[PDB]
């Protein structure tokens, strides 16, 4: 009765200390006929005499356990690989030691392998726990190593899952490029401060650098990183104020080692307890089939639980990994390593030490540096919002209404429709009129610039379906919403169902239907049943990717009309008006007070007598914002006055 | 409907709450072959396979063509890229025709692309791995992508009829489905108690 | 919804499917104690013991408000007549009532009202059996119908409470239920988790 246990092993006096754990596990386990014997093998430079040394070392030792505990003295990558690999092709258990890379997380891998160590991804739990610390809820996620940030990515996106909400920002990119610093600009832009790192050392020393070089390095910028950025060159570099985490105990080697061999002793002593117990051949010898209770020694080992160790209580998983690992939590007082806290798995104890931050004072940093510009999209709507290029140097000419108030015009950016049909220059432009200057009644409001911009394609913005993959994605003002271009949508936009389920919509200032613009021969509405038929003769359209489409998309009875109108959508409603106006066409849906003011303005267009779709105008915003509670205040307080019924009167009321 | 998963070896105690609350047609399950037989054995003993209802199931559990236990039902369909048309000397020669294309295309941008190592004891500019993407031999788009995979890869959709044996019913376009029956009959008889 | 029958003592099989037709809110059971256990844990199982979904049982299934027992919701609705106000000692006096009444006004048409059966061993007309279908004693209306039951009796409409108790709710009149809460008690904590 003996039982063989393998080991891959550095140095030797860690040999001479698995020896020696091996004579402490044959201590008090019993006067049971069972034995444990040690075997050990060394480096060497090449991974293939590796794997070949222990294949031929371990086939002839068959043992049920080994345990990996390679060093990274030339190279930080994947070293403990092989002798994972050839016992996993047996089904043989690797404890793996020293390493901590999240690709051995993947059990899609590695079938047969675990670990007493915790990987990096649930460093992006103690991450979520320094979220509760300091109620912070906006986080920037910087992933420079796409070998194993992915798993910590996902992780983090798992661990906020519960509290549903979403990292403000995610960015990936290339290790071994320099050039990054268009992702630090992106990073700069948002109101968020905090910056979330997981890299290596090369990489992290060079957004130390890029950092360095933009300023980061000042007050409200905190900066959360793990292991391997507080080491190395990157701690050469690192800035000051920075948090970090260190594993207690993480290359005490022997102690780590004695809780292995520990864990291993009362696997084997448990699997004897049971019966069917077979023995891993000698594998050269023709076996190309695997141990039979190789699952069950693996679940063994999954739901062995401890309460004794060196290092603390040892505890797998439901995917191989130590739970409840204590922490240092360290700070970078001036290139001083201070620790400032202890992480037990469940909650965090800053010590009498103070978090020294990496701006000014001891003050914690409330990282919303929230923003008092806004970026504004909208649409060139003629009843609302005028669009005119400018008189002589980027300027707008100072136009009086009818009792001499000037119009409040702003310098907008306008392009041009055609960009590759004609130079396109991207000039500024004046924009004023009603949607305007109702923006500008809500900057008097509250104390906030803005800067107006218009859309890149005339389009409100539509649920559509991309080539590849057939996925949805989004165009128009919405497109450049939800890409984080825009940040206020004060446009004339639609409220439905298919918006408000990803953007958010305050109280509508604007209540109308839809209407039919016709050329005067009645045709009484959308309830002229000739028209459900349509013809050569009936030769009526919408524009093209509106709200039109989508409200005759679910109603399912006008289906045949949207079987129709979408051979003729038109690009915008100025081209519509101009088409329909030369006979070119014969009736036209729109909305209510735009067809009303083309109908002031052109007499031969008429509005039908019918209406349908009673819905509102509002004012397209963003997620969970500080921007939703006070606009629809300031939206409802310029109803509740006759501020309403003056813009009224500046365009939607004013006949011709 | 819910995204139902397990702890470890069920009880029948507290994964059968999980089971039940199951009322619904179609039923996707991801486990292994271990595991498929003993929650399709629950799952027949809890009454979820009625021809009302359906199981589609990957590759993972449909490995062996002869293996099949009693407790698979009758009206499992699975997918996998074994495909008794394509045997293994027309995937060694497709194989062949990727590499000798590989070799070919590679040739004309810069001469000698092909150095071994020297040997496997005591220890690279232009390789194959960021060129394999823009393959085509024989009309066959043997294309690759970035995980590894291909882009345009041959599938195989089977099902379980009543005669306990797969049946080969899917084939794939480019990038669609082609079915050999638009009619989806019942497969009804499970066993002789429906 | 249609009436939800049961095969055999169930093997939670086939009668699962029966179940699972249910979609509606309340649901009225009719069976014996040791099945409305079994039901009800399996209700339990299925999730059918929620804030809608009500469960209104007759005194078959409760039998006796002395003996309370396990996997009832908290807030099972029973119709029952064991009543401590209508307690043993006034149900033997109200017996001895009838009796008394039955006799006596049986001894005004006929003299021999005693005529008993003489012993078990060694092998009718005035009876009493024809005669109290209107009975009456101490101004109850205790009247006898012709398939022996009370004309109008106590019907007692009672719920389990949050401490595991019946609680008496409604009494019932000749025509009328009088009733103690028109807006329905919630008894929100009809099990643990919920
Ligand atoms: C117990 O382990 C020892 C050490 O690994 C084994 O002794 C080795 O046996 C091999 C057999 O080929 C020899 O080549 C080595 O010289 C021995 N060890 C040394 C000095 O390196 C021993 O065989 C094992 N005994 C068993 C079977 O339990
Ligand atoms: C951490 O490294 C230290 C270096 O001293 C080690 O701890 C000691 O290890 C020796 C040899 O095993 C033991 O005799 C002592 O009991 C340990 N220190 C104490 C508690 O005095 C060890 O390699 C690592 N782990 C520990 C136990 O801290
Ligand atoms: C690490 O472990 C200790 C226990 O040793 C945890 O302390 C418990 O924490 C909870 C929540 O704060 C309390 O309700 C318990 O009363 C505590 N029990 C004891 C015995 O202390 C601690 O929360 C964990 N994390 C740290 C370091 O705070
Ligand atoms: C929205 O407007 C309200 C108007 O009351 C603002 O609330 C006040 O602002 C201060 C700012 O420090 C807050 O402390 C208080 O909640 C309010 N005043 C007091 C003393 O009651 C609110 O800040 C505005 N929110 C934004 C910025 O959109
Ligand atoms: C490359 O380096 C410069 C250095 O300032 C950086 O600003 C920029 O992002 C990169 N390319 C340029 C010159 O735009
Ligand atoms: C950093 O800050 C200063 C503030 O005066 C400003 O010149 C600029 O934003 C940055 N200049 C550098 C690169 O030091
Ligand atoms: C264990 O071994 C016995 C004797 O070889 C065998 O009969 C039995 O099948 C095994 N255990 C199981 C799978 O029940
Ligand atoms: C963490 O440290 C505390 C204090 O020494 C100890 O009680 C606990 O067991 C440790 N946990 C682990 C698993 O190291
Ligand atoms: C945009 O529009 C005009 C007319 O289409 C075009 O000539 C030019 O490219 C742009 N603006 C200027 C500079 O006129
Ligand atoms: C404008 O901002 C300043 C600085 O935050 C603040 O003092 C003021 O109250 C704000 N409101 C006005 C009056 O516009
Ligand atoms: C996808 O196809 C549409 C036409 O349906 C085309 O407009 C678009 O350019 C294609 N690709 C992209 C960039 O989505
Ligand atoms: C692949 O090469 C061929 C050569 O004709 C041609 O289709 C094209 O240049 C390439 N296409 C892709 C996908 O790169
Ligand atoms: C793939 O598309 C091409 C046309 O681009 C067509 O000739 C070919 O038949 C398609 N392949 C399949 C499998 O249908
Ligand atoms: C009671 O019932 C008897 C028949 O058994 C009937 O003759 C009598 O009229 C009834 N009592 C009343 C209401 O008078
Ligand atoms: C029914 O009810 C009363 C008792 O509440 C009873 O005395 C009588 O017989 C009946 N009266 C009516 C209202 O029918």
């Amino acid at each position: 009765k003996i039982v063989n246990i393998g080991a891959v092993l550095s140095t030797r006096k860690h040999e001479q200390m698995f020896r020696e754990a091996v004579n402490q596990a044959n201590k008090r386990h019993g006067s049971w006929k069972i034995q444990l014997n040690a075997t050990s093998v060394t480096h060497k430079p090449n991974a293939i005499q590796m794997a070949l040394s222990v294949c031929e070392d371990l086939i002839s030792s068959q043992v049920y356990a080994i345990l990996v505990s390679h060093p990274p003295t030339p190279n930080d990558h994947f070293t403990p690989t092989p002798v994972s690999y050839t016992a996993g092709f047996y089904r043989i258990p690797v404890l793996g030691l020293t390493t901590r890379m999240s690709i051995y997380s993947d059990k899609s891998i590695h079938l047969s392998f675990l670990r007493t160590v915790p990987p990096y991804s649930h460093q992006s739990s103690v991450w979520f726990e320094m979220m509760r610390v300091y109620n912070w809820n906006h986080i920037i996620l910087l992933v420079s190593d796409d070998h194993e940030g992915r798993a910590a990515q996902k992780r983090l996106e798992t661990l906020l899952e519960e509290r549903e909400s979403k990292a403000e920002k995610v960015l990936q990119f290339d290790p071994g490029t320099k050039n990054v610093t268009a992702l630090l600009m992106e990073a700069r832009e948002l109101e968020a401060r905090v910056i979330i790192l997981s890299a290596s050392e090369d990489d992290a020393a060079t957004v130390y650098r890029a950092a360095a070089m933009l300023n980061m390095t000042g007050s409200g910028y905190v900066w959360l990183v793990g292991e391997r950025e507080i080491s190395g060159n990157a701690l050469r570099y690192a800035p000051d104020g920075i948090i970090g985490l260190q594993l207690i105990n993480g290359k005490n080697e022997s102690a780590h080692i004695s809780d292995a061999v520990g864990v291993v002793a009362q696997a084997v002593h448990e699997l004897l307890e049971k019966e069917n117990i077979t023995d891993p051949p000698r594998g050269c010898v023709g076996n190309t089939n695997i141990w039979k209770t190789g699952p069950l020694f693996k679940r063994v080992l999954m739901s062995s639980k401890y309460a004794d160790g060196v290092t603390g209580r040892v505890e797998f998983n439901e995917d191989g990994d130590r739970k409840f690992a204590n922490y240092s939590i360290m700070n970078l007082q001036n290139r001083k390593l201070v620790q400032v806290g202890i992480y037990n798995g469940t909650h965090v104890i800053p010590n009498d030490r103070k978090i020294i931050w990496p701006g000014g004072e001891t003050e914690k940093p409330r990282g919303y540096q929230m923003s008092t510009r806004l970026k504004i999209v909208t649409i060139h709507q003629e009843p609302f919002v005028y669009v005119k290029p400018t008189m002589s140097d980027g300027t707008c000419k100072e136009e009086f209404t009818v009792n001499g108030d000037p119009v409040k015009k702003v310098i907008c950016t306008g392009p041009n429709d055609t960009s590759p049909g004609s130079p396109r220059h991207t000039v500024p432009q004046c924009c004023y009129g009603f949607c305007i200057d109702l923006l500008i009644k809500l900057a008097r409001t509250m104390n906030f610039t803005y800067e107006v911009h218009l859309v890149a394609d005339g389009k409100f913005g539509t649920q559509e379906r991309v080539n590849n993959s057939n996925k949805k994605e989004w165009n128009g003002m919405m497109g450049e919403l939800l890409s984080g271009q825009a940040d206020m949508i004060v446009a004339p936009l639609t409220i439905n169902n298919e918006r408000a389920q990803y953007i958010e919509f305050s109280k509508p200032f604007k209540y109308q239907g839809l209407t039919i613009l016709v050329k005067k021969e009645r045709i009484t509405g959308i309830n002229d049943p000739r028209l459900r038929n349509p013809s050569d003769k009936f030769i009526y359209a919408t524009v093209k990717q509106s709200s039109v489409d989508i409200y005759f998309r679910r109603q399912v009875e006008l289906s045949t009309m949207y079987r129709h109108m979408e051979k003729h959508n038109y690009e915008s409603a100025a081209e519509a008006i101009q088409a329909v106006r030369d006979n070119k066409l014969h009736a036209f849906i729109w909305d209510s007070a735009v067809l009303e003011f083309e109908a002031s303005q052109k007499c031969d267009l008429v509005t039908t007598g019918e209406l349908f779709f009673r819905s509102g105008f509002g004012i397209g915003m963003r997620k969970d914002s500080p921007w939703k509670q006070n606009v629809s205040l300031s939206i409802l307080k310029s109803h509740e006055n006759g501020f309403m019924e003056d813009l009224d009167k500046t365009w939607v009321r004013y006949q011709e | 409907q819910n995204v139902i998963t397990l702890d470890t070896s069920f009880e029948d105690a507290k994964t059968q709450v999980q089971l039940k609350k199951i009322h619904s047609s179609v039923i996707l399950l991801y486990c292994s072959k271990d595991e498929a037989v003993l929650i399709l054995s629950e799952a027949r003993s809890l009454g979820l396979t009625g021809y009302d209802f359906f199981w589609i199931v990957p590759s993972l559990v449909s490995g062996n063509t002869e293996l099949i236990p009693k407790e698979f039902p009758s009206g499992l369909i699975s997918v996998s890229y074994d495909d008794w048309d394509y045997s293994l000397e027309a995937r060694v020669r497709d194989g062949l025709g990727i590499l000798t294309t590989a070799a070919s295309s590679m040739l004309e941008k810069f001469s000698y692309i092909p150095e071994a190592k020297a040997s496997c004891y005591g220890q690279p500019l232009h390789t194959l791995h960021q060129f394999m993407v823009n393959v085509t031999w024989d009309g066959k788009d043997l294309s690759f992508t970035e995980e590894g995979y291909q882009v345009h890869p041959r599938l195989v959709v089977i099902v379980l009829n009543k005669d306990r044996e797969w049946e080969k019913v899917g084939k794939w376009e480019n990038q669609t489905l082609s079915l050999r029956h638009a009619v989806w009959p019942r497969y009804k008889s499970f066993s002789d108690c429906e």
